[PDB]
């Protein structure tokens, strides 16, 4: 009420425009030319300006911009067009109005906690996009209607997620696409329907953000919210000779034994690096690891540790697990009746991991829809005169028992399991668990099982015999090498490799391609381990032999015996 | 208009056969029969209308058979792409004079099928009973290809050390090798072609596939009558229609108004390469 006073209304968007012609930066350069020169180069039609910039330099202009939004963006608005007109005069025959973008809100806001108070006001909030409209034309322009819900991650278990609408004009439109996860400033207004009234009985009105700046949210972010002490923590680790040790031993601190599983999945969770050579085929830079067990080997547990562990995970189970439910699908909007599409738990597991459990229990039908997006990563829906692609760039950790329930030593890995060849061939990691009966192993579990029993009551709240880091510290370093290390392949011996893969073709005629590429995404990911811009043949060595360890493993009795005589030499 | 004289100057070379050949999947390693048989294929013939209603085909059907890993799939992928108008199946009336490839085979559209082996592997000392069709829908076909893992010491050497140039050298550098044309250049000539004009055989032409057409048909009587046992493959008036019509596709190529002795014999070398040797 008070801004619409036109005397102040007017000194306000001349000191906006001495703001957008008079900062200087740090380092002594007029940023905002530079910016206006780069949108004039690519003839956009928006303009970004840091909110915290101008809430150092104008006090006044940073308290009205969340409590007067509308009016006082297209007084921005306006100034900056003046201000290109004045500059480039000749700027008014390619665009006639450009929008000014507010970004780095300093309160962000999630979905869940909208009220009536935040209502025509500035909020940053964060999701994940599920259903996008097309670009629709208006009397006024662009128009773009979406479908946002909350982070499967932030979300706590047992609740549902909430969904709520944006809308996005001319510049912000097909600025985003469903299953990524994006941060958005904009203003909370409500919009009036009758239906809702007539259906609720009451007047009702349907809250819908009108987003100003649309990012996307991309680890960038997460990188930028380290503090330094976390990453001086993470280099004094990591020159740690131990450091690997130390880092398998915290994985599943409650668990005893079984140091492969724990090595294999931690190795997958690290993650290779995905290379797109020559942009004619695409190499994944993932690992996919299969858990097959006699029951009564903690499997689900693992499970479920990998779910807390992950900033990103999805739990699925066998039977639960459509086609449909796992992959997005082509379904009529209730109100618009267009056709949208609604990401599954694949596209949402997307940059993050997906479980799997009870595998051994997936109907071939539904099957045949996983091996597209574990081979390419990426998923191409075709149905409803629709065709779109989805990244499926996701880490998969599936579970399955042997038919029987119990693992017989006797026969080929494939036959134990009820899974077609080729899918087999898609994992990269296989880890088989038995059950035998050692009494001193016994004794270690029960001593093991009895003291975590004892230790964690709610009252009272090694093998490599290394201390297990912090959980959070664990997460720290995780990320921090997932957004820092990219290896390189500089210092590989081809001849070894090659006589080694030449071995294994022969011995396993006795009894490919892909097999090489995991190897080397997993010296990558150890590599990673290490924090080195550049692999040694450790990882190599340490990738060859957890590789063989788990190809010997799926052999037959009367054979693994004499693959470990012949391959002595790595296992050693 | 500019794009008719580059298309005349390129399609009056004496050596536009090889330059289509060589830019059909250069990627891919060998099969230089199998490169020019989908140019022609892509180029196609022409149908021709009789007053009495009847229409015959104008387009050429092709049938690959081998064992998995001989790179069946990237040369429908590459058809596809490379067609003005192309669908890709896993096994028609969305389709007007474009090419359908259909894998996993066990209306103006030409046809292209991949298929495997009965047992999942060729078996060379069996001979027939390997093919799972009926010789009715083997009949529509115009050549049918074999493709085996021939397994060479050296040539799975020269075979990686291909492969992994081709994933080493492919972001440095995307270059024509020899003269290789670009695909969007290949799609518009190939379209200016097809649209442009469509030739017609002459009368040496025809008298010497008769004759040919009559040697092949007591070839294959005696075959069969010497074999005791019926060809899965038999050669009938449309393996003929099938020749008359690559032979078209060979003239068209050229944009000559009528077809010479030269294009009946590289369509008869390619279908006694193809047919008799499946047969
Ligand atoms: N090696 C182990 N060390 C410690 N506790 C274990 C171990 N194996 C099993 N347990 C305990 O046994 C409980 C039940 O194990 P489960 O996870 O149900 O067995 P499972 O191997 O997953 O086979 P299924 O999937 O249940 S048929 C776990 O929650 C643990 O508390
Ligand atoms: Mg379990």
């Amino acid at each position: 009420e008070w801004v619409s006073m036109a005397g102040p209304r007017l000194e306000i968007h001349h000191r906006f425009k001495n703001f957008l012609r008079t900062h200087v930066d740090s380092h002594g350069h007029n940023v905002f030319k530079e910016r206006i020169s780069d949108m004039c180069k690519e003839n956009r039609e928006s303009l970004v300006v840091n909110y915290e910039d101008l809430a150092a330099r104008e006090h006044v202009l940073a308290y009205f911009l969340p409590e007067a939004p509308a009016e006082l963006l297209q007084i921005f608005d306006e100034a900056a067009l003046e201000v290109v007109l004045a500059m480039y005069p000749k700027y008014d025959r390619i665009t006639n109005h450009i929008h000014v973008r507010i970004s780095h809100l300093p309160l962000v806001e999630e979905l869940r906690s909208l009220r009536q108070l935040h209502l025509n006001q500035l909020i940053r909030t964060s999701g994940v996009v599920t259903s996008c409209t097309g670009v629709l034309p208006q009397l006024s322009q662009n128009y773009q209607r979406i479908r946002i819900q909350e982070s499967p991650g932030k979300v706590a278990a047992g609740r549902l997620p909430r969904s709520k609408d944006a809308i996005l004009l001319a510049d912000l439109v097909d600025s985003c696409k469903p299953g990524d996860e994006i941060e958005l400033t904009g203003i909370y207004h409500n919009n009036y329907d009758g239906s809702l009234n007539t259906a609720n009985g009451f007047p009702v009105f349907a809250t819908v953000i009108l987003a100003n700046h649309v990012a996307k949210k991309d680890n960038k972010v997460a990188v930028g919210e380290l503090t330094d002490e976390d990453v001086k923590m993470i280099t004094s680790l990591s020159k740690d000779q131990q450091i690997g040790e130390k880092i398998f031993a915290s994985i599943a601190p409650s668990i005893y034994g079984h140091e492969d599983i724990k090595r294999g999945l931690a190795l997958a969770l690290f993650g290779g690096e995905p290379k797109n050579p020559g942009g004619k085929h695409k190499v994944r830079g993932d690992i996919n690891v299969l858990l097959c067990g006699d029951p009564g080997t903690a499997k689900s547990q693992f499970l479920k540790y990998i779910e807390k562990v992950s900033s990103r995970a999805i739990f699925t189970t066998g039977q639960g697990a459509s086609a449909v439910g796992l992959t997005a699908y082509v379904q009529r909007h209730p109100v618009s009746r267009e056709w949208t599409l609604e990401a599954g738990a694949l596209v949402l597991a997307d940059r993050g991991v997906c479980l799997i459990d009870e595998f051994d229990k997936m109907n071939d039908q539904d099957r045949t829809s996983i091996h597209e997006a574990m081979e390419q990563q990426s998923i191409s829906i075709s149905k409803a005169g629709i065709v779109t692609s989805l990244q499926a760039r996701c880490t998969v950790i599936a579970a399955a028992n042997p038919i029987g329930g119990r693992y017989d030593p006797s026969l080929t890995f494939s036959e134990n399991v009820d899974l077609t060849e080729p899918i087999i061939s898609r994992f990269d990691i296989l880890c088989v668990v038995r059950d035998t009966v050692d009494p001193v192993q016994d004794e270690m579990l029960a001593r093991f099982v009895v003291g975590s029993h004892v230790r964690h009551h709610p009252s009272n709240k090694n093998t490599y015999g290394v201390e297990p880091l912090p959980q959070e510290v664990l997460k720290k370093y995780i990320i921090y090498a997932k957004e820092r290390v990219h290896p390189k392949l500089n210092q590989m011996d081809q001849d070894k490799v090659a006589k080694m893969y030449s071995d294994l073709r022969k011995e396993s005629m006795a009894t490919t391609v892909r097999h090489i590429e995991s190897m080397i995404r997993m010296a990558e990911a150890h590599a990673r381990i290490h924090l080195r811009d550049y692999v040694i043949e450790d990882d190599v060595n340490m990738a060859i032999r957890v590789m063989l360890e788990s190809f010997i493993d799926t052999q037959k009795f009367s054979v693994m015996r004499s693959m470990r005589k012949t391959f002595a030499r790595y296992l050693s | 208009p500019q794009e008719e004289e580059e298309f005349r100057r390129l399609a009056a070379l004496p050596n536009v056969y090889e330059v289509i050949s060589k830019s059909i999947a250069p990627s891919i390693f060998g099969g230089t029969d199998m490169k020019k048989a989908i140019a022609c294929l892509l180029f196609g013939g022409s149908r021709k209308r009789l007053p009495d209603g009847l229409t015959r085909r104008g387009d050429i059907n092709l049938l690959m058979l081998g064992d998995p890993g001989t790179a069946k799939s990237q040369l429908l992928k590459f058809v596809e792409k490379c067609s003005p108008i192309g669908v890709y199946t896993s096994g028609m009336v969305l389709a007007d004079g474009g090419v359908v490839c259909i894998d996993e085979f066990d209306s103006r559209c030409s046809v292209l099928a991949a298929a495997n082996s009965v047992f999942g592997r060729w078996d060379e000392t069996k001979g027939e009973d390997n093919i799972d069709f009926m010789p009715t829908i083997l009949s529509r076909f115009d050549m049918i290809f074999i493709v085996k893992d021939e397994h060479n010491e050296e040539r799975d050497v020269m075979l990686a050390k291909h492969v992994i140039t081709l994933h080493v050298s492919a972001l440095t550098q995307t270059q024509a090798v020899e003269g290789e044309i670009d695909l969007a250049k290949l799609k518009k000539f190939i379209a200016y072609c097809r649209v442009k004009c469509g030739p017609r055989l002459s009368a040496e032409a025809a008298e010497k596939l008769k004759n040919r057409y009559i040697i092949m048909r007591s070839g294959a009587r005696q075959h069969e009558r010497d074999s005791d046992r019926r060809s899965s493959i038999p050669i009938t008036v449309r393996q003929l229609e099938a020749i008359v019509r690559i032979a078209e596709a060979l003239s068209k190529m050229k944009l000559q108004p009528f077809a010479t002795e030269a294009d009946v014999e590289e369509a008869l070398r390619l279908f006694q390469v193809s047919t008799l040797d499946a047969a």
